């Protein structure tokens, strides 16, 4: 189907960027439940602290 | 004796010009690729704080 | 006696345009950077309140 002579690299470009973004978007997912992480372990360690206070 | 297919190769060489895909591919990407270390270094930076 | 490419050079001049990166590229930035000024605006004048 004949087309002119630039027009099949900006279509193989539209979709480089988009999963370039998309690379971002999903790199950023994983830190923020690496924050979650962090938050529940900090818990559960300042309740295995108190314990260990009290009971001395 | 127009040399029909003589002309032609005269015309796109007068309105073409050149382009390396994996070259306008690499310098992008070299661009978008340092605001995503200063947008995780930010993050970073927040859960250590 | 066709000069070929002087037909070529003359298709060319009459189907083109005069464009500068530069100029174009700054511009752009001219009018998108009087609405990050008002955003941001808004948002420091929120926190101070």
């Amino acid at each position: 189907m004949p087309v002119l002579l630039g027009i099949p690299l900006l279509l193989r470009f539209l979709g480089f960027l988009l999963v370039t973004l998309f690379g971002y978007l999903l790199t950023f997912l994983k830190k923020g439940f690496g924050k979650i992480a962090i938050a529940i372990s900090l818990f559960l360690a300042l309740i295995i602290g108190l314990n260990s206070i009290l009971v001395g | 004796d127009f040399d029909y297919e003589k002309m032609a190769n005269a015309n796109k060489g007068a309105m073409t010009e050149n382009a390396d895909e994996n070259a306008l591919q690499s310098d992008a990407k070299g661009k978008l690729d340092s605001v995503a270390t200063d947008y995780g270094a930010a993050i970073d930076g927040f859960i250590g704080d």
